């Protein structure tokens, strides 16, 4: 197989117990883990009724839902000291944002006909730049086919380019004269809160995507 | 301390948490606080003793902390009480109220009252 | 528990997944373009 | 419209959520009339 | 940079949008309702 | 030849200052959501998709200019 | 040969310009944000308004770009 | 040639930096123009053709920025 | 020259740079004049002539850069 | 060479430079965290997520600069 | 012929000195019609002042100006 | 061979400017604690660890790029 | 020659730079001056001097810069 | 030679950052003054918090001179 | 020889963008204090040995741009 392959089947396995290996029974108290993904399901799905909330409010809730997902857990296992590439390969981020947004468009001329294009005049302007206000919002709308796919990739990217870096110079650094021996843990604690904090730009991204790509979407089903 | 009023009635309790609706929006006075004059609106006004809080429909009023960490409050009639929907019902008779232009104001308070039910 | 509860999201996601296989395949082309020297 | 008069207005409609008692009623309903006067002469007295 | 030294990139996506698949049908049939279960459940306790 | 690489390197450097502009724009946003919330405490679920939406579009015009980075080192 | 770096170089240069227009968008946006705050019912008025402050503010933004591209590609 | 060609590049290239405060410009009037009809509730009838006025003037630096930049590249 | 031509052409990427600080600058004007009108609701009889007073001087400071653009191009 | 192993090194201090918008975004966000609560004696705990939020987005941007930055660096 | 070149390179640099006057002029302005509108009656003292630092604010992007033209006469 | 070695020299000088941006971003912090604190003279106890945190990330944006600085110097 | 010369020309140039900031200086005190002026009113007199103090050194800061090109030239 | 022209020319893009602080310093100093205009009082308390905004925003033109510093030698 | 006659010249050009910062610094301080004064009429006596302190401080920066430029300027 691939290395790549190998690790979307750890991501499988790790989302599988989620849901069967960290709820003890079904318990209507339930467990310390599973307020969590009781309190993530509430956020995302009033999120969805508030931002789509039509006769369709849930029905994008399993599609909003696993794009949190996925990229929620691929960047923790990639931050680990040693791991490969999962969204640090850029070709799965980037066509899978490339692919909701066709499916944006595909669904918004499906469902909305020609009338897709009223969405490309979201506003009652004067009419001689009335043409104009339907070029750059089609060219605002295939933006976020870039945009939403772009920012996540570049983040984890270069929190994992940022620490590697830094590590192999922070070896060499202690062996300088033995001054540097004094003072020889301040370049980890250095390499310590970068790794911290390239956990956290990384989940701040599964739920920026999971609101962005129900924006794009709102603007879609709802024209204007 | 606070000097919260009403017409017939007076009730107000150092300063150290008092939470207004003010023309700056909403304030929070605690112990000193910079000398101001600044309108109540019609509001829902938190007085904290302590951290305890009670809250408080007020019918707007006048509020000027002067420097010495007195915050004179002047304010009308009020509450849990006066919220418990015929106010609401009232809203939509203010509604055919907009068909008169005062009428239009009063109507319009209608409608921020019923705003005021809502943040309570 | 878990359970297999249908869900009806085939025309809903009819467009998404047409554009899953388009990708696929320009993809393929794609890489084939890079293996290359 | 004017402040007070606004403000007025809210607490008249305060005696409205629902729920009240008499003091409110009566400090929101006495309303009379006020004889308009004039520089002797006296316009009529139209409501307070 | 470390990840266009592949080429790999249709096999890495392959594996990708397969994992998708697998993962969309997963949540909507089986792990969401099995959320949506104790939600219901809860309501129906608090009824009796 | 060693020019075209050397200016090729070079160029990517370059387009990368335009970026932090739109860094600024986000924080912006951000900043403007926290004033209107403390001025009305009760505005804040009308506020928060016109938020959302201006990061977004602040952030976009610098994503163009980073694609331009990579193009001028991988092309 | 130089006119090959000559492009990338200018391009590098026009790219820059998108900055002014990331700034600009977000001024609108925050001063949508702050009149609502202000307000709080002016949005009907101000909310195509604040779409068009927008747009103007790429627009300037994107004609930075498209002399990038008007370099590389031409 | 080579020289003379890069010359008008590298010019068209710089040229495009002062578009950037035009463009500034415009969300600054519109930021304005937000901020009046806020405060007012009623200045707009005025305040709007007003607006535009000052989006064209502001803008106008910009368009005459990017008239030397066609006339680099182009002319 | 070829040297000296290649200045003509660099130079007049440079001096178009220039203008940015006039593009904000008219902006910021109209920008008062929108506040100032919403302030008074009608301070604007004598305070439009200032804004194109404001506007004009502004704009002047532009055009030298401008001018200098065309001049070197040119040469 | 030498030619292309002085641009590694100066395309990748031009890169540098990208971070400077986000360091200055992380402060307005902060900026704005502590006039509100100063407003409210307690807006704060809802504020406090929004602060870290504009923060951490303006930061995001800043780092796309700074990996270009190490690419041309070290590489 | 490097020096008639130079010259021409360093009257275009010598733009970049002009734009902090050109903000600069639009401030005080900005500020006389902050100030009236805030006040009515305050403008016809106010002038003369408003008038003072308007000039004054331009005259230092003149001064980069005439270094312009110094190198461009040499 | 004197291309690399002026590199290093170049390049650590061009990565400084960066650094500036940081400075201003913390006394932006600094100003809104002080603003802060008089219009409510008991909101600073809370107030005085937000700042800090605010200086602390700020700084940070900074050192990062003068990181760059030391290493174009010293490689 | 022409090198030395060449770069007498374009140091000065880029010395301009350092005047734009005394301009947009001069700027800020008057706009102060203002909007002080509009929130006193009648604090003028005091506080015109203060205006004029904070343009002079402002511009002083341009003054140098232009000092610097003359000697390059 | 070379490598001389390139010590004096980093020594010289270094002392650009040093703009940075000159505004910096300012900005905690215009907060001072408008903080205790506004209370009459907070000074006390304010000065150590003022004084430590203002060595901060210094220190970071210091830095930027210390490259200097570093590239004006070697 | 050339060079290095030119770098000085080029290297004194360079330190002098860095005083125009402080030169919007000093600025900045004296806005304060007009305004300060004009809103409590007699701040004036507190203010005045802390407002000189500022200023000061602010110029400094400014000062030390300028040797830099001697250093360079003279070589």
């Amino acid at each position: 197989l691939t290395t790549f392959s190998l690790y979307t089947i750890i991501v499988l396995l790790v989302i599988t117990s989620l849901y069967t290996l960290t709820n003890n029974n079904n318990k209507i108290i339930g467990s310390r883990w599973l307020i969590s993904q009781e309190a993530i399901y509430d956020t995302i799905m009033n999120m969805t009724k508030g931002q789509i909330g039509g006769k369709n409010w849930g029905l994008y809730f399993p599609m909003i839902f696993t794009l949190f997902m996925f990229i929620f857990i691929a960047n923790l296992i990639s931050m680990i000291p040693y791991s490969f590439a999962l969204s640090a390969h850029l070709v799965f981020i980037i066509s899978l944002s490339i692919v909701i947004w066709l499916g944006n468009t595909i669904l918004g001329l499906y469902k909305h006909g020609w009338v897709f294009f009223s969405l490309f005049v979201p506003a009652g302007t004067p009419l001689p730049l009335v043409p104009l206000l339907v070029i750059i919002e089609t060219l605002s709308y295939f933006a976020r086919a870039i945009s939403l796919g772009l920012r996540l990739g570049s983040n984890i990217l270069a929190g994992h380019l940022l620490m590697v870096i830094l590590a192999g110079l922070t070896f060499n650094f202690m062996l300088i004269n033995l001054f540097t021996l004094v003072f020889g843990f301040v370049p980890l604690a250095m390499i310590l809160a970068i790794m911290m904090l390239e956990f956290a730009i990384g989940i701040i991204q599964g739920y920026v995507w999971a609101i962005l790509t129900a924006s794009y979407l709102k603007d879609a089903v709802y024209l204007h | 301390k606070l000097q919260f009023a009403l017409p017939h009635e007076t009730l107000y309790s150092e300063v150290t948490q008092v939470n207004l609706p003010a023309k700056s929006g909403r304030i929070g006075v605690l112990a000193n606080h910079v000398p101001t004059v600044e309108q109540l609106l019609p509001g829902v006004v938190e007085v904290m003793e302590g951290s305890n809080s009670k809250k408080f429909f007020i019918s707007g009023g006048f509020a000027t902390v002067q420097p010495d960490s007195q915050l004179c409050v002047t304010a009308i009639e009020a509450p849990l009480e006066s919220f418990s929907e015929n106010i609401k019902n009232l809203l939509a008779e203010a509604k055919k109220n907009v068909s008169s232009s005062r009428e239009a104001a009063e109507a319009a308070i209608q409608v921020e009252v019923l705003e005021n039910l809502q943040s309570v | 528990m878990l359970k297999r509860f249908p869900t009806p999201i085939l025309k809903v996601y009819w467009p998404f997944f047409v554009a899953g296989a388009a990708v696929y395949y320009g993809m393929s082309k794609a890489a084939d373009l890079s293996s290359n020297t | 419209i004017s402040y007070a008069a606004y403000l007025n207005v809210a607490a008249q409609a305060i005696r409205s959520t629902e729920l009240q008692t008499a003091s409110v009623l009566n400090r929101s309903q006495t309303d009379a009339f006020y004889t308009q006067y004039k520089n002797a002469s006296e316009p009529t007295p139209i409501t307070k | 940079m470390p990840q266009l030294v592949p080429f790999y990139f249709m096999n890495q996506l392959t594996y990708g949008f397969l994992l998708m698949i697998t993962l969309l049908i997963l949540f909507s049939q089986f792990f969401l309702p099995m959320i949506l279960r104790l939600y219901v459940s809860r309501l129906f306790i608090s009824k009796l | 030849m060693q020019l075209v690489l050397a200016a090729k390197y070079i160029g990517a450097g370059i387009s990368t200052i335009g970026l932090l502009g739109a860094g600024i724009g986000i924080a912006i946003v951000f900043a403007a959501l926290i004033n209107g919330v403390s001025r009305n405490p009760s505005i804040k679920d009308t506020v928060f998709p016109m938020a959302i939406l201006g990061f977004a579009l602040s952030e976009a015009t610098g994503l163009f200019c980073l694609m331009v980075s990579f193009l001028l080192l991988f092309g």
